């Protein structure tokens, strides 16, 4: 069992494309729903099923289409993309509404841009910046940092890898990315990221570091003409070894 | 007028 | 149906408890729930209250349902840095065919400092490029970070890590530009 | 004595799309409101003269309220379709029927929800309005899901309170149609049959409300009466004849007596010749 | 399945006279399931201005309808009411009578 599944989980869109949100549960629920998700807007329910071919519009269902062939699959369909569709989409289902068993269950979710020019989509430049001396001296801390910059839109997993294994401790990424220039509305993104470590650890030369940038940007369908690597779906690592 | 619920059986 | 959520951004001290609020306008619901969503991530449900119950607790969380008044209250008892994420309340809607849902309570349990050691350190680029980043660390939780004013100069909000390691948390924040006349001594103000 | 009730229908027609649905809503015995889901965006519609000064907000409301019952009808037609082991080839008819009534005082007096699966009495709401009689055995499975959604506890707001208040808010603006009490015209007709028999038909036209009673006496003291069933003049009032066959020229032994609101004494008719 | 035959009336709104307007009725009642063909027909042929109340139905769950339309009943002309439904194996026609 994988409870609700989505597909894909970042995708960029030029206006006037279409495409299909692929969602799908194998838990016979009868119930499922779409929502929306933009900041200090909440869930928005834009379409919702209650069975097999049976489906009702919510509170905002203007410019998707949905069908429930089959009890298993809820697909959400933008007929025209727009800007104002720029959100994060999550399919939900759930037994029952009004029973007892009424748990819902949500996907990973779907971050969706819809631009007028993929001309002004960008991957990240990453760069790791090794910890101050007086830190080690002052502290017997090492704080490492990882810094992407530069990058379009707001589509990026900062992680780190330690001698080759995803570290999940001694690490905080920002909560939000940082514009690069507030002025403009089309700006690029900066991001960074804090590994702290023992002196010791860092001092070892058998230690490696390095931070890495998942950027999912245009797929192999995205038409590209411009005088530039196209801005592909890439990993992005700056990386540094240990040093007494 | 109409009651907002029908029930489900 | 409409609902609230009072407030929409909480922020406590650690170990101390807390209300997350939740009101609807009709009363006529089957079911309210209560959900958690980390950042990036999707809802997980945390509690489901039918309309004939009252009560429904789980750890350290108990969720009150009063149809009458329209209103849910969760309690969060004992509050721990691992409860910082968004919290969304839902109710079924007038057809009660589907959920609807509030703007949700964006909970910070902040992490309490033992021993703050306030330390501002400049970090050279592993790739020489003479590219230098400031590193602002081990601050008191309650002092928020001053965002920079100055244009092509950037300050982050802070951030708290864990070194289990070593049973040690501690506050970081970063700043940097491509500048001549940038000094990480008096970039924090 | 008044009552708001309206009569739900849905009937599955499997391989040709969703399920035909209509609503009708009546104040006492006269219809002010129908919904037909048999129609490009379809919509709750005024079928009372005094219901068209009513707001759009009102219909947009009552539409979507008819709207989501036909959904829920569909699946609940799908779900009895599965207990009575039916095929999905069959069309199948779920009937609703809910509505409040006003006692002598005008406050709430009573109460009631019915379901039918194919003409049949289904699932009744208890006089206490919080519990369900499954008076079938398929219907137990339906009863014990009702109680777990404590689906009567809205069935019961609806009916003690919405009902009640919309109720005195129909008979208000429709007073003059509403509250009118029209009399029987009442007359008797000698139809011969046979050499031996003839046939009295007591008359009683243009009365509202619908409730009347009509019975046949005979001086010193019968045969059993044929009563036709109480059919619409197509004008908001109601006709209806009763009949009894008598031996011919024993005409003037019998007597009719005609019951109504509207009559403030029984009316007494004797057919003259 | 428990299926239920129509009872037909045919009958004016207000006692005709010929030559004077009045409103012809077909009541079909008693009926279940709720599909049903009603034509009125004057002088055997269908009339195309007819109208019908909306779906209904009595405490037996049996449904009703009522057919009408505008009419000027004479002396020659005979009106009737046809109603076609699954429990009739042919579509039955009742004549207009004045006196039912």
């Amino acid at each position: 069992n994988a409870g609700v599944t989505q597909t894909p989980k970042f995708q960029v869109l030029k206006t006037g494309q279409s495409m299909t949100l692929q969602c799908s549960q194998d838990m016979n629920h009868e119930y499922m729903s779409w929502y929306r998700q933009d900041p200090g807007m909440g869930l928005r329910l834009i379409h919702y099923s209650v069975g097999a071919g049976i489906t009702d519009q919510g509170e905002v269902p203007n410019g998707y289409n949905v069908s429930r062939s089959t009890t298993e699959d809820f697909p959400l369909r933008l007929l025209s993309a727009a800007p104002s569709q720029t959100s994060v989409y999550f399919c939900a289902s759930s037994y029952s509404i009004r029973g007892s068993r009424g748990e819902q269950f949500f996907g990973p979710g779907t971050r969706l841009t819809v631009l007028e020019d993929l001309k002004n989509v960008f991957p990240p430049e990453v760069a790791v910046f090794e910890p101050s001396e007086a830190e080690i001296s002052h502290t017997q801390k090492a704080t490492l940092v990882c810094l992407a910059t530069g990058f379009y839109p707001d589509h990026v997993e900062l992680s780190w890898w330690v001698n080759g294994k995803e570290v999940h401790s001694g690490v905080c990424t920002d909560p939000q990315p940082l514009k690069e220039q507030p002025a403009l509305n089309d700006s690029r993104y900066a991001l960074s990221s804090r590994l702290r470590v023992s002196a010791t650890f860092w001092q070892d030369p058998r230690n490696h570091f390095r931070c890495q940038v998942q950027f999912y940007g245009l797929s192999e369908n995205d038409e590209w003409t411009q005088d530039r690597a196209k801005p592909v779906t890439q990993i992005v690592s700056a990386e540094a070894w240990g040093r007494a | 007028r109409l009651p907002a619920k029908a029930p489900l059986a | 149906q409409e609902v609230t959520q009072i407030p929409a951004a909480l922020s406590v001290p650690e170990g101390e408890n807390l209300v997350l609020n939740c009101s609807f306008t009709d009363s006529a619901i089957y079911n309210l729930q209560w959900f958690r969503q980390d950042p990036g991530k999707g809802l997980t449900s945390l509690l489901l209250i039918q309309s004939s119950q009252r009560e429904q607790t789980s750890g350290r969380l108990n969720a009150s349902l009063d149809k009458s008044s329209g209103r849910s209250t969760l309690y969060i008892a004992a509050s721990q840095p691992g409860d910082s994420a968004t919290y969304l309340c839902a109710v079924t809607n007038q057809a009660g065919t589907a959920l609807i849902f509030g703007k949700g309570t964006t909970l910070s349990v902040s992490s309490n400092i033992q021993n703050p050691d306030p330390a501002v350190y400049q970090l050279r680029d592993s790739k020489s490029s003479d590219k230098s980043v400031c590193l602002f660390t081990d601050f008191d939780s309650q002092t928020n970070v001053s965002q920079s004013k100055d244009s092509d100069v950037y300050i982050t909000d802070k951030c708290v890590l864990d070194m289990r390691s070593m049973d040690f948390k501690s506050n970081s924040a970063v700043a940097w530009s491509n500048k001549s006349d940038f000094a990480c001594a008096n970039a924090f103000n | 004595s008044h009552s708001l009730k309206y009569f739900h229908t849905s009937v599955s027609r499997p391989g040709r799309g969703e399920p035909r649905f209509i609503s009708v809503g009546y104040v006492d015995d006269t219809q002010f409101v129908r919904f037909d889901n048999d129609a490009a965006s379809p919509r709750m519609v005024p079928r009372a003269p005094w219901m068209e000064q009513e707001g759009s907000e009102y219909w947009d409301r009552e539409t979507r309220s008819a709207r989501d019952t036909a959904q829920i009808f569909r699946v609940n037609l799908r779900t009895l379709r599965g207990y009575y082991n039916q095929s999905e080839a069959g069309s199948h008819t779920l009937q609703w029927m809910h509505g409040c009534e006003l006692g002598p005082d005008g406050r709430f007096l009573r109460g009631y929800e019915q379901f039918a699966y194919d003409g049949k009495d289904y699932l009744t709401l208890n006089e206490d309005l919080r519990s369900w009689t499954a008076v079938d055995t398929a219907a137990q499975i339906s009863e014990q899901k009702c109680n777990d959604a404590s689906e009567a506890e809205h069935q019961r707001a609806y009916l003690e309170d919405t009902c009640v208040e919309w109720l005195h808010k129909y008979l208000e603006k429709g007073k003059e149609t509403l509250l009118h009490l029209e009399p029987p015209k009442t007359h008797v007709t000698h139809h011969p049959i046979s050499d031996h028999e003839a046939t009295l038909r007591c008359w009683a036209l243009g009365f509202y409300p619908a409730e009347i009673t009509l019975t046949w006496q005979q001086d010193g003291e019968t045969q059993d009466t044929e009563l036709v069933e109480t059919r619409p003049a197509g004008d908001g009032t109601f006709q209806k004849w009763a009949a009894v066959v008598v031996p011919s020229g024993e005409e003037q032994r019998y007597t009719c007596h005609v019951q109504h609101e509207g009559l403030p004494e029984p009316v007494t008719l004797r057919w003259k010749p | 399945m428990i299926q239920r035959t129509p009872k037909i009336q045919v009958y004016s709104r207000h006692p005709a006279e010929n030559g004077k307007s009045n409103f012809l009725n077909c009541y079909v009642s008693g009926f279940h399931p709720s599909d049903i063909e009603v034509d009125l027909l004057k002088n055997g042929e269908r009339i195309e201005k007819v109208e019908h109340s909306d779906l209904s139905f009595s405490k037996d769950w049996s449904f009703y309808l009522l057919y009408y339309t505008e009419f000027t009943p004479t002396e020659k002309d005979e009106y009737a009411c046809r109603v076609n439904h699954v429990t009739l194996s042919q579509p039955k026609i009742v004549k207009w009578d004045r006196d039912m």
